[PDB]
């Protein structure tokens, strides 16, 4: 689905759960936590950028970027030409990285998790944001 | 005139310069007591809505009204379609209420009058042209 | 009181966070067009009744969407004042009688639909306050009708 | 000239209210007046964005890469309360720019340039100041080494 | 334009909205950085006096000295002769600076940016024709 | 009429003021005596509850009918706070008794008077006017359909 | 066991995490992530309340119902007659639901652990609660 | 490694995460929570000190002197020649216990995490605290 | 006497500031003090401690001894604010002294003349009265059997 | 400005955390040594130049190594008032240009060394107000070095 | 003299008295002006450093010298072998200012005036005997 009216929902909360500055790392750190406790073996997958120590800068930073990269395409939820082009261009820069097909159901789950567990519980849209969230790494994956 | 970096500057000052709920009755009679205190003979032209008391039902009402229709003008600044649709609509309704240009003027400093007194930062350029636009479509 | 002024608090406050001037025009025509849609099914009104025709690409249509939705945004913000209120409800309800074809019903099938589009982009949205508060909006302007 | 605590205050709190992925259509409408302005003031600075179909600025190609471009910025900018991060961050992106031919260091005091002409157009409440000097912070940890 | 009746409505405003002690320090580095912001080119031309950095004592000292020939321009207003020579003599120093005029409407409207953010009351029309009878003075 | 947010604050904490699981022996007493101004207002309803040994009221069995039922309309207070759960639960309750021969709307207005006679002589501070009102908003929602 | 005393600090602890209003779905929360988590078949078994989605309004209702029905035992903790009576009722709406044995257990260890986690640990009497849950739920399956 | 300005810094960090008074027991919940849900054999070890209620004022007095023996150990990095004397005599409290080599590891993760989630997860230096906590443990363990 | 609720207050934060290990040589330097003070008011008492070195007070041996010692003083005091994990603990350290051959109820007197004679040279701010009575309070528990 | 208030504030505030007159002499020599290792081999600067000899067993150094950090200490306690603080910098750039071997360079290596370390053990220092306000020292003590 | 224990009384009581930042130069400034007040003749050994102005920068920054000094010297005092080698230097440098026992003792006393007030606990026995550790150390 992710109609119209799911866009500007998830465009909100992302916002409110992403917030500034530091703010970004703590809800980075309940995504990383979250995925590698359900699958350790994505960890490996982030050997470059030292996945073994999340609290260290080197990672911290790639957390950021892709944080980055799922906030610049949650921006564009309701622009949805653009968005085409942002997933396109995040798939290049993925594809052929030994990446686990799971691995984007699983983080699907740590991110809504994440979110769901910074703006609180109460009336949260699991949904609309499976369903958003589904439509950007689809976009991604393979 | 009023570009789309001006249009997001002027939206984000006039929601929270027009603010919510009661604030933006006393805005809206605010607005019109400075148009009143600038152009003394554009009080008249009110004299169907009750500007004998500006704190009436009826006035206050009406004020509410003008600014209402400024915050969704305002707030399809960025949809030109859009705009220009709504602004034909509203100078259809004012074409028979023998209005000239000072009238429009002076509305416009009473707008740079009241709006920067509830904000810490003002583009009085941003608003000169984005106001201009808005007037215009509804003037003639 | 219906709609009282704790009622009328937080629906103002829930309205004005999902309907203000900052936001971009394209997403306040989203939440009219998707009021209109689901109070065109609810009460059968015929959409050829409004300008641009119920067809949402049509800019005369999003005009017209706008000035709807603004008037409840002027009515909504004007809850905690019911003098006011009353007013803006009074003048909104001599303009609908002068309007061949709308109905109370109808009138109570698009504050409704209101309600229900503030839900699903706001689903913490206080629904039975909203619900009174729109059911008085609604009395004012279609009343005799 | 140097980015102090309140200076990376100010600017992340202005640059956040107008960046924000809560709004709609800003994003588009600021990056590309950016790119537009880069491209006014660096007419040879165009051809080095050859694959992202700078000559067709409204296609949804080159409006992907200006949004893709500035919310680098967006990530950088609010990295400024962990600058351990953000060096880290700076060294990944000036790796990326200098494997990309042509790239120089007097290119980014052109975009310093078309950022300091939209940001005050955009930005209610803008201290210019604190901008040039918390963008160069960010802006010469990337140029380092082009 | 800029009737006696404006001149002390102007000359109040002024007053509370440009304050006292370091008040006016503040108030001076908003106006131009608000012109700034309006007009990026107008920048440069302030490169004599330490502009590269908005907070340093040099250009803080510049600021003040315009807005303190604002400050005592406005003081005169009422008294036509002495402002008129005061303005001659701003306009003979301004000469050579190779000003234009979007350069005075710029910071006019820097002007009826900055001041109505420190004042519960702003009378825009008032100001505009007394701003405008300053500028033109200085103009040329 | 309409349950308004004051009225909710107010029935909820004067209701769980009485009714919590913190106290001993007053869920009995007040449900009991629910029942029995129900019974003396409606001598047909309590043909209704032959099941749950309506003629022996001190049973054990009659009891925690009593109970049951009582502690089904503090579910649904303490959803005022969240009335698109409380519309769930009212539906789900309506099913119920429509599955229940016997059952008509006229009962809850029976049932409305006998707490309307039970708590003001039960809970320090009752507000008769805003208890009449919510547990309206509570009843009308279960009594629809039969 | 399940003391006259122990049924008195059951009783003070429940109704304090439980509470009133919507910090009833705090606990109720708690309880259902820790049940789901541990016993992740036990999610099927509520497919007519929309368990996939525990944030649902139908789920959130069938879960105050629950608790509702804990709360409901949990005051009757002193009177034994009448908690007899109101488990026998309990016992008829679960039986022949397919509802497996392990499952009482673990609701028991989940919603032990969720009013541990709101009212504290320190001093928390496992004993009292254990033994006191106990008897309820060997009322209510088989 | 374990450098000088390392165990300055963990001193640091376990005294503020360590505490005082009741807090102490807040860490200790927290280590101990986290062990026996990762090592769920752990648990058995301590049966003398009423492991399976970790609640107790017998467990909790347990807790309160392994953290001590901790601390005591932290207070010391700085000071080797003590600490290997502190350590040798930890390691006689522990031999023929019949405790598994993987408990050592397994206390370090739970510690350091509990730690972490104390103190602040941002900045946090896992390599500091592993080779310091390792330095401690490889006196006691074998 | 009575260590009340103010005695521990004052008593557990003026030891921990001292004994925090946050801090570096002091736990030493205070717990050789109070083992000098032991021995210089009761000679007899070395005896009992030849499994640790007393005769090389300066040895790793004894100084980790000292410290061990004293550190079951801090896990003590700190549990004043939870007094059932205290019995708890002072009946485990009483089973371990009465298992030592020699350690009489009147060393622990002269344990806390140790203690009252160091601490008022240490701790910026010391309450004798305060510690004299929590410190029986602990002591008393532990000498219990013996 | 460089080394502002704020940044002056937050690095009072964790230097002083971590090198106060309450911690243990060994602890805070334990800080300088490692201070003037990273120094060493940053500057290649000798450490016959200092009594001791660059050695951290020897008294002689370790009381090199207590002064040069005190001065640093009281430079940064100073950093809010920049009157006091440029008169302790210039007082220190006197005494330096009465010592051969003392560059401008060397003495940025030695300010940067004590951020450095510092951040090893406060990893969530300020490293950008840091880098401020430690060059602000080493401006003025290697004036004209 | 100034055993381990008082050595550890004397570095908590001086952390805290001394403070950070401005504190520490108000404190700096209130030793030497209670040095003066108890003997004037120490006035005029400082006249090298602004002593004319004591709330001048040059008399400021010579009293943090001072007391910094003091506190590099309090943070060394469980350092025996440190604390000896920087006494040794210090006691080098004050050997040409022509002192003698009573500047030093007007200096503790200064010391035992100043460190208490801004203290709720002080231990004047360990004071005493571990500023006289560290005077004689200076003195010769
Ligand atoms: C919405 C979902 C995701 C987004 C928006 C996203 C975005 C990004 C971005 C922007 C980068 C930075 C690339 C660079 O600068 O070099 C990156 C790197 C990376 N991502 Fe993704 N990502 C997503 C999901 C995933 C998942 C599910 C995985 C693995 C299970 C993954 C694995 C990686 C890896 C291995 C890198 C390379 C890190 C390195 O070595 O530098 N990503 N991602
Ligand atoms: C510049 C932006 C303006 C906007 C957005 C605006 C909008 C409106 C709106 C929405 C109404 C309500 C009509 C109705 O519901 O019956 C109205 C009525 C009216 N406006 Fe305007 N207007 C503007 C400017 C002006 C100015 C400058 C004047 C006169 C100086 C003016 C004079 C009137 C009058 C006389 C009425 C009708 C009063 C009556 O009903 O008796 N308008 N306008
Ligand atoms: C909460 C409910 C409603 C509100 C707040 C509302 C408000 C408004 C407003 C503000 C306008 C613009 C008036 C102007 O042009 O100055 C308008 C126009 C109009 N309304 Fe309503 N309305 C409501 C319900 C309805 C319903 C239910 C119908 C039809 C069944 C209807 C039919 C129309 C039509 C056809 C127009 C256009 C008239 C024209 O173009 O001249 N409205 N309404
Ligand atoms: C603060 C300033 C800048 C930031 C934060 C920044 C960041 C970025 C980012 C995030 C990308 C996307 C990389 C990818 O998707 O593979 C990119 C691409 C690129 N950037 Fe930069 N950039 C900056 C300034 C500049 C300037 C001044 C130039 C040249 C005048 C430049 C040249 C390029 C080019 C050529 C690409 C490749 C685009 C493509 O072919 O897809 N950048 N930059
Ligand atoms: C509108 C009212 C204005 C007033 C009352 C005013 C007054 C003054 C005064 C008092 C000075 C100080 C001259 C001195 O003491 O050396 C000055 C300097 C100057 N002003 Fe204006 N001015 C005005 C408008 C402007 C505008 C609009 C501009 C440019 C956009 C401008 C550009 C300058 C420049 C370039 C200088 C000299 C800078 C330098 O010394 O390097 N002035 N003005
Ligand atoms: C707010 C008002 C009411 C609430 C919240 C309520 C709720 C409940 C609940 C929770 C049960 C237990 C269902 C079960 O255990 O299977 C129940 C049973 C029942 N209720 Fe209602 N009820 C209300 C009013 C009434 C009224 C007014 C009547 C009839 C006059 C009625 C008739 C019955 C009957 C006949 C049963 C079946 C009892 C049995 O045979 O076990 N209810 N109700
Ligand atoms: C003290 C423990 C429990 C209590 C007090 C309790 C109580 C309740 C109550 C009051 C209902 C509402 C029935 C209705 O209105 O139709 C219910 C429904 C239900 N419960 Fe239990 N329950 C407990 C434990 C469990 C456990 C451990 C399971 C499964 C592992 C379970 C599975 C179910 C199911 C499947 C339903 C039916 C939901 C539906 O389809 O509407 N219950 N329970
Ligand atoms: C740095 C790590 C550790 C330290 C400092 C430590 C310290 C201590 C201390 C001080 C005691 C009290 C002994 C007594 O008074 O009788 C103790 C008891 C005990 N510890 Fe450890 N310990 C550590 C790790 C572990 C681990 C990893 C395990 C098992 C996986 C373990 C198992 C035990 C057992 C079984 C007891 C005996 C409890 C009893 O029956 O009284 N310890 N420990
Ligand atoms: C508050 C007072 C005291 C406390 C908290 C305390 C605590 C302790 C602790 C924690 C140990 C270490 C046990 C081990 O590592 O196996 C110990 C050992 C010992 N204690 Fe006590 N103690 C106290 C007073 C005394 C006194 C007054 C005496 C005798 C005069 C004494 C005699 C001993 C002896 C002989 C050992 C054995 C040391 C060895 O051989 O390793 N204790 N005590
Ligand atoms: C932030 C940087 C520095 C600070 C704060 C600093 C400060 C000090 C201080 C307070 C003293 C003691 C003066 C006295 O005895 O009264 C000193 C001595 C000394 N400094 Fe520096 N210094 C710095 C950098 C350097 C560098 C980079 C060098 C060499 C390349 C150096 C070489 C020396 C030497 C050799 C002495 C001993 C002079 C003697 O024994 O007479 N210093 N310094
Ligand atoms: C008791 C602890 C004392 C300490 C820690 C101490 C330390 C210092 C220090 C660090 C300096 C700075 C030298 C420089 O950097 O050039 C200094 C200078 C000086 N001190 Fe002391 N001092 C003490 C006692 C005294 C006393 C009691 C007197 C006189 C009554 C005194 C008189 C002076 C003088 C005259 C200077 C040089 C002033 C100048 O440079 O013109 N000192 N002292």
């Amino acid at each position: 689905d992710c109609t119209s009216l799911n866009r500007l929902l998830v465009k909100r909360q992302w916002a409110e759960a992403y917030g500034e500055g530091t703010n970004r790392e703590l809800l980075g750190n309940r995504i990383w936590e979250d995925l590698f406790a359900n699958m350790p073996d994505a960890r490996g997958l982030f050997s470059r950028v030292n996945g073994n120590d999340i609290d260290s800068s080197e990672f911290q930073a790639h957390s950021l970027r892709v944080l980055g990269g799922l906030d610049m395409c949650v921006a564009s939820l309701d622009d949805v030409p653009v968005l085409n082009a942002l997933l396109a261009r995040l798939n290049s820069q993925h594809d052929s990285r030994g990446i686990p097909a799971a691995g984007y159901p699983a983080f699907v789950a740590s991110a809504i998790s994440a979110v769901r567990a910074t703006v609180g519980a109460r009336s949260f849209d699991n949904d609309a944001w499976n369903s958003c969230m589904n439509q950007i790494v689809s976009g991604i994956s393979g | 005139v009023c570009n789309r970096l001006e249009q997001i500057l002027v939206k984000t000052q006039w929601a929270q310069s027009y603010g919510e709920a009661e604030n933006r009755a006393a805005f809206s009679r605010d607005l019109f007591s400075e148009l009143f205190n600038i152009q003394g003979s554009s009080r008249a032209l009110f004299s169907g809505v009750g500007v004998d008391d500006m704190n009436s039902a009826a006035f206050t009402a009406h004020c509410l009204r003008v600014t209402g229709a400024l915050n969704r003008l305002i707030s399809q600044l960025d949809q030109q379609a859009t705009i220009n649709a709504d602004l034909a609509h509203l100078a259809g309704q004012h074409a028979s209420r023998n209005l000239d240009a000072s009238n429009f003027a002076a509305m416009g400093q009473a707008v740079m009058s009241v709006v920067p007194t509830h904000l810490d930062c003002f583009n009085q350029h941003a608003w000169g042209e984005c106001y201009e636009r808005i007037a215009s479509g509804i003037s003639g | 009181e219906c709609c009282s002024r704790g009622d009328a608090e937080v629906v103002i406050s829930e309205w004005d966070q999902v309907f203000n001037a900052a936001m971009a025009g394209s997403s306040e025509s989203a939440i009219g067009v998707a009021i209109f849609d689901v109070f065109f099914t609810s009460s059968g009104v015929s959409p050829s009744m409004f300008p641009g025709g119920g067809d949402s690409s049509s800019a005369e249509f999003l005009a017209q969407v706008s000035r709807v939705i603004s008037g409840a945004d002027i009515a909504i913000n004007s809850l905690t004042n019911r003098a006011t209120c009353d007013s803006l409800l009074s003048h909104l309800n001599a303009q609908h009688k002068a309007i061949s074809g709308v109905t109370g019903a109808a009138v109570t099938h698009l504050s409704e639909a209101i309600s229900s589009v503030v839900a699903q982009v706001l689903p913490s949205a206080h629904i039975d306050a909203w619900g009174y508060c729109m059911a008085y909006i609604a009395a004012g302007i279609g009343a005799g009708l | 000239s140097c980015c102090s605590s309140e200076d990376r205050a100010n600017v992340m709190h202005n640059w956040d209210a107008a960046w924000s992925a809560a709004y709609s259509d800003r994003r588009v409408a600021l990056a590309q007046a950016v790119f537009a302005s880069l491209f006014s003031r660096d007419a040879a600075a165009q051809g080095l964005f050859s694959g992202v179909s700078a000559d067709n600025p409204d296609s949804a190609d080159f409006r992907a890469h200006c949004v893709r471009v500035v919310n680098g910025l967006d990530v950088a900018i609010n990295m400024l309360n962990d600058p351990a991060v953000l060096n880290e961050q700076l060294a990944h992106l000036s790796a990326q720019h200098q494997a990309r031919a042509g790239v120089a260091a007097a290119h980014f005091d052109v975009m310093a340039e078309a950022f300091a002409e939209v940001m005050p157009q955009v930005s209610s409440c803008f201290s210019s100041d604190s901008w040039n000097r918390c963008f160069a912070r960010i802006a010469n940890g990337i140029s380092a080494g082009l």
